[PDB]
């Protein structure tokens, strides 16, 4: 299995490094939605969390749209799984 | 591991003599153990466990079963992992 | 007065349990029914209630598992619907079937049915004459109780069976209702560890019953994983 | 409720509420007109 | 003995079934006070009229877009639409109208008879009247509260279909979230396939 | 013998918010009303103080019960707050592929005031506060992979929290334990060792075989995080975990036919570090939670509750006397079963020095991927422990001076093992004293003589290495004993337990994750200095608990309480007599001697310790100075404090600055509580009596008289603010020295 797995980093390293930059940056950017004009007062009423999982954030939302890209097939996506009940008040 | 090999003889002849030894009141058991004794060599009735239910003419319990052989177990245990350690 | 039921009774639990209660075998080796010292959800009356609905739950639980299995092997209901218990929609993972609805469209219905009901329910629980009284779309009337929230003599004692020997009935579904929540807990038990459905864990004990047991299946505890 | 109202008219929790306004609207103020050294004329 | 709002629980003590939609349901007991109550009461009543206003004025015109009659956007996207006033003057001026008519509001609740004759051109709404939240002369232009016995049960109708529409505006604030159409859109796609669509079955966990 | 059993008070007491309204509902002086500002810091101080609300026990301990549940339900919010900071507010996904050059971050900050640049170059495209908690790591060898699962538990552990709050409110308000329950000692050391400790480690070491281990060890092989399989496919999917481990093809058989040895591969002891990740090996750590679930589970059916097989610790107890302490461990049993504060002290006194045994074992065995590498961490989890331990065990000695004090009854206590100890203080504490004058003369002129000769151009006359031989052989022989059992007396071990004790150096990608410790004059001096002080920090606290009740200078001090300011000027002045004001000092002197311990611990291991080889040798931090500088004052204060300053003052502009306006702030703090500890109350009152007529003046004067503070209070807020200053000082110059070094 590992050496499968191994060769599949070396096959999406690059992908996979664009998926934790697009993280981060969101995890960033989260502290910064307001300054930045993002999830200003209209569309943060709920949680802006919510707003990059169903809206669109200039961050947030990248990561949610990479962050299930070019997985492994068969098994269920290591940054999330197929669906789950809304995070506990858009937290 | 089957029946009648050394590893199974040992468990069972392991819990037949812990069972019997707390049966007969060679080893102390819920009913008769060295909870307010006297000295070593006596061991006396618990009132607070006398009649707590049992079928068995020695007054033998279902907590007096599950000791034995849980002690049984771990020398079992002891035991048989003597001889398995690497060196 | 029998063996495997002196284990558990004691001079405690002999002391409260008297026998009058429907199947009272004195077998409390803990003190979780004594009426002293009695709160929260550990008072004998909760218990009480609470095991005899946990027996009705898992008779009809034990009944769903092995219908469908039998009745598709042999060939009485569909095969695609004949599934196993735990690959029947339970866990999607493990397996479902395209029902009507979508699984959790069901979920929540059913969800909703079981608020409905169990909410009634723990009210006659609490205040037993109080489900036949609010105007209930006019069902109150077969929904007033019967004053033991165990057995409501109403809509549900709509054939009017086991009336000649109520006693001995009352016994009868209390040993059923132990023995068949130890078979659900079978049931779930070896399907955890065979991975296969109880039907099929049985019939493999009844042909080879020391190569398809406990001891045996330690070596093979996934049986084919589908995760 | 009544009594709860009350005991939020206490002396700590006024404090705290009124204290957390204020830091507030002090850091939206320093939000929307930032580093201000002097008043401008 | 009333019904209530939990069948087998006792209605709470601190309510008595003398007000419309009086089912017992406070477990937190917000209404203990009788001045807190009677507040209560008046924001109850409020909320109540106001959401059916607004499920009114949000499902009518997209109604309206069905049908065929004219060609109006959605609750929320009428927020964007670009009306002769931009949002902050238009909304300045209905704020205006509204601290006129709230401190008219406001004052009837501290005084029942207050209120109650026109500051402009002396209009008697109602002649020494104290049913707070209810002024039937000032806006009852059709005379359907001229019977106590009529009028209670039109109030409690009035409170049951406004408490309903409190719940259908909070669930209209969240299908849009959810999914981004408006209500009427919804509704109709549910009516559609309700085995396809709707929550939990377009697997929007 | 009782029988053990459940029992409750159903309904015991009303859930309303009408004592909400009503401040200092559970005392009698506090409920009538304020009469003066002391009146707040009264209702403050004994809010807590169950034992002075109510006199029946049951009612404290129902009280202390579900306060317990609270302080859980606290704890579950503040892992929930972690887990869900690491998770939207951190780089743990970046730092993963990277954990050597990324730094560790899960805490941004809003860009208000120009505090952005607190926001400091963490890596992996990331901004925000270094974190110095060890979270990252812990969730590493936990086997988290993903933000998601982070959050799940984050959210998990908020659900807890409600749950924990929900027990709480339930076993005060509705289902209330009587006394009789929480009397049941036997059942619970049963429970909590079989079920807290033994079957808590059960659970981890399961968790940490089917989860953690198959998810680092693809990690340690180099599998990117994204390609992991997820945990339930390792756990579930038994062909996926035996491709790693092949002792998994063998399922539980060989678990239950005692064939233990077919699972050397995932059960092993490896001993010492993971050459990759520079923690401790995964499968010791899983072999070890499970032998200690074992052993838990084992002793956790010591003792007798409902069946007679088991202990009686009141018979264990009375039956251990001899000829030298009379009667012996007699009536302990009724001390510790109707004594909430005895309890309480024992346990902080065995928390706190666990705390410490913590901090020691985790520095020295790093149990946590890339923990030692990370520098910053591993400093700061020391410190932590250490000083969480240091105050424990004051606390400790409190609630024993406490129990003391207000629990402790003669009658029941004749000529037990501690009347006997109440009968010869003076042969303690005198014995005591004497050790801590000897011990504190010879170290200090270890280091005085040495800071003399220095001064006078002798340094053949010093104490250092070069001069004069304090070497620490006991310890060097222990070092040795251990280094070589792996071949003698552990010879199943495939390696030592620490490469501290010797050979073989430990590297991360360049830096050091463990090395070697040495000993030599200087870890002499400094240990000898850390036994003075721990020595005397014992003899505060000792003397405050032997001489709590009386004293030759006061005999009637028991019904003065345990905390009361003095007796009076008289005999020529009795101030800070009460076992309290013992706590005061010895919280004091604790505080000085962890400042020693962790500065030690820091100079140390960047001297000798951590580094980084280049292939040249070791490229120590401070360069080894240690050994040759930490035997003189002057070397302390110049190589160590001077020196190592350099980061913390000269951090403005950059991320550090937070740490270098913290240590401005933690000095100021520390010069504050000097003002509340040279000064008293009767100085601060007659100037409170000037303003107050200045507030006349104006018809200002408010209806709660301001009164100076208490001297118990004045006390109370010097040794505060002390200690707040102290340590925040400490802790702002470690993370700003160990985060910029690196
Ligand atoms: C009668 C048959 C038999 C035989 C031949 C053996 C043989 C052996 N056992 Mg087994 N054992 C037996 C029965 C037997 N045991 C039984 C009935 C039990 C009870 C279940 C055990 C439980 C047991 C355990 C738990 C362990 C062994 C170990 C060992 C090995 C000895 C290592 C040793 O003592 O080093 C000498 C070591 C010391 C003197 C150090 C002692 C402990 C130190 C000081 C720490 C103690 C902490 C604290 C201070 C204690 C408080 C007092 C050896 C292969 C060990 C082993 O296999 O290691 C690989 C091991 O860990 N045995
Ligand atoms: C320090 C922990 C602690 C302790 C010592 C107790 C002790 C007690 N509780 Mg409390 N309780 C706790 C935590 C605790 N509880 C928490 C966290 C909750 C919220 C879930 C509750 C909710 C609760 C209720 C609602 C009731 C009690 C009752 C009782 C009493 C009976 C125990 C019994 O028969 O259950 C023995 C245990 C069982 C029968 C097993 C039940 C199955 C559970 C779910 C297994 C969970 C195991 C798992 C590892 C723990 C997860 C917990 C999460 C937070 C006893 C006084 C009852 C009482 O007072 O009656 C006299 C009662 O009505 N407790
Ligand atoms: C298997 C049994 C078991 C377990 C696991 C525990 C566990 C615990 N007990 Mg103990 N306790 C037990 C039996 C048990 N108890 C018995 C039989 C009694 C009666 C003699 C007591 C009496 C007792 C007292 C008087 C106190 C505790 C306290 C504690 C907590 C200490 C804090 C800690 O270490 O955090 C460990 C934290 C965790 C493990 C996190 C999860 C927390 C939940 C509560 C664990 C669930 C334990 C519970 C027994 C199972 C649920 C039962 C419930 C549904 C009825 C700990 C949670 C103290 C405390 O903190 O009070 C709350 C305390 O004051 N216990
Ligand atoms: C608490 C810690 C913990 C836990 C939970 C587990 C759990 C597991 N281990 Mg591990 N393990 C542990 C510690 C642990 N392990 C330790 C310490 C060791 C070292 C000796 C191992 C070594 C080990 C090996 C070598 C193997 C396992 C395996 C397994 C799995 C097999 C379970 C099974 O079928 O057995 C039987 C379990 C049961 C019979 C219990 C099921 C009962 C169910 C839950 C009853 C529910 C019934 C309910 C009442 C009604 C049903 C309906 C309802 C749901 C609606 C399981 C996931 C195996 C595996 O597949 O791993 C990949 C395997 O090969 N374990
Ligand atoms: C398991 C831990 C534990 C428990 C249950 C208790 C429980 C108790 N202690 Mg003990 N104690 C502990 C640990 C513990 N303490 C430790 C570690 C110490 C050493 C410091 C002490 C020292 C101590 C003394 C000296 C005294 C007590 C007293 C008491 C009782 C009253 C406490 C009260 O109401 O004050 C409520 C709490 C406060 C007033 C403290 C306020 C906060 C202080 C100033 C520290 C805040 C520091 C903070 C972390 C830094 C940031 C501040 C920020 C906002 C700027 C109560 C029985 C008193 C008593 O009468 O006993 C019967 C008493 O005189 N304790
Ligand atoms: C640097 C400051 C300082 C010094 C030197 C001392 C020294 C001492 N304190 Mg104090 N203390 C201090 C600060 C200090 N304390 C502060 C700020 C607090 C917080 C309030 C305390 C709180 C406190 C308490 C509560 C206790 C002490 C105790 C002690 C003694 C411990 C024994 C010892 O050190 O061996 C002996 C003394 C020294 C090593 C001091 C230095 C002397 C050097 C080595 C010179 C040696 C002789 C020299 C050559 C001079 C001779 C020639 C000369 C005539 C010209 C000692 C007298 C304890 C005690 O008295 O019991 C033993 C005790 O119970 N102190
Ligand atoms: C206690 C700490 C300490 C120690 C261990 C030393 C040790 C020493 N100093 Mg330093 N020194 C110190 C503190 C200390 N100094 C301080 C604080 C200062 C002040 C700044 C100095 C200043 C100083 C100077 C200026 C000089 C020294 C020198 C010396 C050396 C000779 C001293 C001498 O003649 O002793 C005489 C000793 C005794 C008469 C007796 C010692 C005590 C005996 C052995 C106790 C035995 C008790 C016994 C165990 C009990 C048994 C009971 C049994 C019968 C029942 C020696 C290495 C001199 C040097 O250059 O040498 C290197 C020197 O010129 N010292
Ligand atoms: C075993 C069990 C409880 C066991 C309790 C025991 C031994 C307690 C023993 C003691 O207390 C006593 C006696 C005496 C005490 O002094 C000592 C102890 C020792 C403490 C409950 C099972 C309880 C079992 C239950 C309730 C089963 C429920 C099943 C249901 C609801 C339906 C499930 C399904 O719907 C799905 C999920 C999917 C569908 O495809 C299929 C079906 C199967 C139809
Ligand atoms: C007023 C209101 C809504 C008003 C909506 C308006 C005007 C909408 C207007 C618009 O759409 C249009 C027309 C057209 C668009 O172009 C413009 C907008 C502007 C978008 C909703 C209130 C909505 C109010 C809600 C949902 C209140 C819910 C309260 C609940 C459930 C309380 C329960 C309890 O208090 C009790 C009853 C008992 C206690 O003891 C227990 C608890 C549980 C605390
Ligand atoms: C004679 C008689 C009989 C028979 C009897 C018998 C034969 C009995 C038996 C009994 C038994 C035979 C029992 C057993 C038991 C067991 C147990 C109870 C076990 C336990 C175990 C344990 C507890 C374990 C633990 C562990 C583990 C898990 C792992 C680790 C290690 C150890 C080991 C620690 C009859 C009835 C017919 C009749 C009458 C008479
Ligand atoms: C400074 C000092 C005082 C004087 C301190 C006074 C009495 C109290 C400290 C001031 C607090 C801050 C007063 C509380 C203020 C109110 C809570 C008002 C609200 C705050 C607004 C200003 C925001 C003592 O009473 C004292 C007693 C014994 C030993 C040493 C000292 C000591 O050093």
């Amino acid at each position: 299995l590992t050496a499968d797995l191994l060769a599949r980093t070396e096959a999406n390293k690059s992908l996979n490094d664009q998926k934790r930059a697009a993280t981060s940056s969101a995890n960033f950017e989260r502290s910064r939605l307001v300054t930045d004009g993002f999830c200003q007062f209209p569309q943060n009423i709920f949680g802006c969390q919510n707003a990059a999982e169903k809206g669109s954030v200039k961050f947030l939302s990248d990561d949610m749209a990479i962050e299930c890209e070019g997985t492994a097939d068969g098994k269920t996506c290591s940054s999330k799984a197929p669906g789950a009940y809304p995070s506990f008040l858009g937290l | 591991w089957s029946i009648g090999s050394t590893e199974n003889m040992i468990v069972c002849f392991n819990t037949t003599a812990i069972l019997g030894a707390m049966r007969f009141g060679l080893m102390p058991s819920v009913k008769k153990n060295f909870n307010g004794a006297s000295s070593h060599t006596a061991m006396v009735e618990q009132a607070n466990a006398k009649t707590i239910g049992s079928r068995d003419p020695s007054g033998f319990t279902a907590v007096d079963v599950l000791a034995g052989g849980s002690l049984a177990t771990i020398i079992s245990a002891g035991e048989i992992l003597a001889g398995q350690v690497p060196y | 007065l029998a063996p495997l039921y002196v284990l558990g009774n004691s001079e405690q639990s002999l002391s409260y349990l008297d026998g009058s209660l429907p199947g009272d075998y004195g077998f409390d080796p803990l003190g979780l029914s004594d009426p002293e010292g009695a709160g929260g959800f550990v008072n004998p009356k909760w218990l009480a209630y609470s095991e005899l609905i946990h027996g009705r739950w898992a008779m009809l639980g034990v009944a769903g598992m092995v219908a469908p299995e039998v009745l598709g092997g042999m060939g009485i209901i569909p095969q695609e619907t004949g599934l196993v218990w735990f690959k029947a929609g339970m866990i999607p993972a493990q397996g479902t079937y395209d029902y009507w609805a979508s699984p959790f469209t069901i979920f929540w219905i059913n969800a909703f049915l079981m608020n409905i009901a169990e909410l009634r329910r723990a009210q006659d629980y609490w205040n037993p004459g109080s489900m036949g009284k609010q105007d209930f779309a006019g069902l109150e009337k077969m929904l007033g109780g019967s004053g033991d929230p165990a057995y409501p003599g109403g809509f549900f004692n709509f054939m009017k069976q086991g009336e000649k020997d109520m006693a001995a009935m009352k016994t009868k579904e209390i040993k059923n209702g132990r023995l068949a929540m130890m078979a659900c807990f079978g049931c779930g038990a070896q399907a955890c560890m065979t991975g296969e459905g109880p039907v099929k864990n049985l019939v493999d004990h009844v042909i080879d019953p020391f190569g398809h047991n406990l001891l045996v299946n330690f070596s093979q505890i996934g049986g084919v994983s589908p995760f | 409720m009544k009594n709860f109202q009350i005991y939020l008219s206490t002396a700590p929790v006024l404090a705290a509420v009124w204290f957390t306004v204020l830091a507030g609207i002090l850091i939206e103020l320093n939000r929307f007109f930032p580093d201000a050294l002097s008043f401008p004329l | 003995e009333r019904p209530v709002w939990y069948p087998g629980k006792a209605p709470a003590p601190h309510l008595d079934g003398s007000l419309p939609g009086d089912f017992g349901f406070d477990p937190l007991s917000l209404s203990a006070d009788p001045e807190m109550r009677k507040w209560m009461v008046q924001a109850e009543l409020q909320h109540a009229r106001w959401a059916m206003l607004g499920v009114a004025g949000a499902v009518a015109p997209e109604l309206l877009t069905k049908i065929g009659v004219a060609d109006l956007p959605n609750w929320v996207d009428a927020g964007t639409y670009q009306y002769w006033a931009p949002a902050g003057p238009l909304f300045f001026i209905q704020m205006a109208m509204f601290n006129w008519a709230e401190v008219r509001r406001w004052q009837d609740m501290k005084n029942p008879g207050s209120m109650n004759t026109d500051p402009l051109f002396g209009y008697n709404s109602n002649d020494t009247n104290t049913d707070v939240g209810y002024p039937g002369g000032l806006f009852d232009k059709l005379g359907y509260a001229k019977d106590p016995a009529k009028a209670k049960e039109l109030k409690l109708k009035e409170i049951k279909n406004g408490r309903l529409a409190m719940v259908a505006f909070l669930g209209i604030c969240a299908q849009y979230v959810q999914t981004g159409q408006g209500p009427v859109e919804n509704l109709f796609s549910h009516i559609a396939s309700p085995g396809s669509v709707g929550y939990f079955g377009s697997q929007g966990l | 013998i009782k029988t053990v059993k459940i029992v409750v008070d159903r309904d015991p007491v009303p859930t309303s918010f009408e004592k909400w309204a009503k401040p200092g509902h559970f005392s009698r002086t506090l409920a009538k009303g304020p009469a003066t500002t002391t009146w707040v810091w009264d209702l403050h101080a004994d809010a807590h103080d169950f034992d002075s609300h109510t006199t029946d026990l049951e009612d404290i301990s129902r009280k202390v019960f579900s306060a317990h549940f609270g302080q859980l339900g606290v704890i579950f919010i503040w892992l929930s707050g972690m887990y869900f900071h690491g998770a939207r507010f951190s780089n743990y996904e970046a730092w993963l592929s990277d954990p050597t050059h990324i730094k560790p971050s899960a805490q941004v900050v809003w860009p208000i005031v120009g505090q952005e640049i607190l926001n400091g170059d963490v890596g992996g495209g990331f901004q925000g506060v270094q974190i110095t908690s060890g979270f990252f790591q812990l969730w590493r060898g936990s086997g988290i992979t993903s933000e998601l699962q982070l959050y799940s538990t984050a959210i998990g552990a908020l659900i807890c929290a409600g749950l924990m709050f929900f027990a709480g409110w339930w076993h005060y308000h509705k289902a209330a334990p009587k006394l009789e329950w929480f009397q049941n000692v036997e059942s619970m050391m049963n429970h909590h060792l079989a079920g807290l400790l033994g079957l808590g480690s059960l659970a981890w070491a399961g968790h940490q075989i089917h989860i953690a281990l198959p998810v680092n060890t693809l990690l340690d092989a180099g599998v990117d995080p994204k390609e992991i399989p997820l945990p339930h496919e390792f756990m579930l999917n038994r062909a996926l975990m035996a491709e790693l481990y092949p002792s998994f093809a063998k399922g539980l058989t060989p678990f239950f036919t005692f064939n233990w040895t077919e699972y050397s591969d995932f059960l092993t002891f490896r001993g010492g570090l993971n050459p990759v990740t520079g923690g401790l090996w995964l499968t010791d750590m899983a072999h070890h939670h499970l032998a200690i679930a074992v052993l838990f589970l084992v002793a956790g059916h010591q003792y007798r509750t409902n069946w007679g097989i088991g202990h009686s610790m009141k018979e264990i107890l009375e039956a251990h006397k001899g000829p030298f302490t009379g009667e012996g461990h007699k009536g302990l049993y009724e001390i510790l079963t109707t004594s909430w504060h005895a309890q309480l002290a024992i346990n902080l006194a065995l928390m706190g020095s666990l705390s410490i045994i913590v901090s020691h074992h985790m520095y020295s065995m790093p149990p946590y991927p890339y923990l030692a590498t990370d520098y910053g961490t591993q400093l700061s989890l020391f410190t932590h422990h250490m000083w969480i331990g240091g105050f424990c065990i004051c606390g400790a000695a409190a609630h024993a001076a406490i129990f003391m004090v207000r629990d402790y009854d003669p009658a029941t206590n004749y000529n037990n093992v501690l009347d006997r100890v109440l009968r010869h203080r003076d042969a303690i504490i005198s014995h005591l004293n004497w050790v801590c004058i000897f011990l504190g003369f010879h170290s200090f002129g270890l280091y005085i003589h040495n800071d003399t000769m220095s001064a006078l151009g002798r340094p053949q006359d010093m104490f250092s290495d070069t001069a004069i031989q304090l070497q620490p052989i006991f310890a060097q022989f222990v070092q040795h004993t251990h280094a070589l059992a792996p071949e003698l007396t552990a010879p199943t071990a495939a390696g030592s337990t620490s490469a501290s004790w010797g050979g073989d150096i430990v590297a991360v990608g360049g830096k050091i994750a463990m090395m070697p410790i040495s000993l030599g004059t200087s870890d002499f001096m400094v240990h000898h200095i850390h036994a003075f002080t721990i020595h005397v920090t014992v003899l505060i606290l000792l003397k405050g608990v032997l001489f709590a009740r009386s004293s030759r200078l006061i005999p009637d001090k028991a019904n003065l309480g345990f905390r009361f300011p003095c007796d009076g000027p008289g005999r020529g002045g009795t101030c800070q007599v009460s076992a309290w004001d013992h706590v005061f000092l010895g919280l004091f002197w604790m505080y000085n001697s962890i400042s020693i311990v962790i500065f030690h611990f820091s100079w140390k291991m960047q001297s000798d310790v951590w580094g980084s080889v280049t292939g040249n040798g070791v490229s120590h931090i401070t360069g080894g100075n240690f050994a040759q500088s930490a035997n003189t004052i002057n070397g302390w204060l110049r190589d160590f404090l001077w020196a190592q300053s350099s980061q913390v003052i000269q951090s403005y502009g950059s991320a550090l600055s937070a740490y270098g306006l913290i240590f401005l702030g933690a000095h100021f703090i520390w010069a504050f509580s000097l003002m509340f500890l040279f000064s008293g109350r009767g100085y601060w009152q007659e100037l409170i009596e000037s303003i107050v007529w200045a507030h006349n003046k104006l018809k200002v004067a408010p209806a709660i008289q301001p009164r100076a503070l208490s001297i118990t209070q004045g006390r109370a807020v010097g040794v505060a603010h002390y200690l707040l200053g102290g340590i925040a000082t400490t802790w702002s110059f470690f993370l700003a020295r160990i985060i910029a070094v690196g």
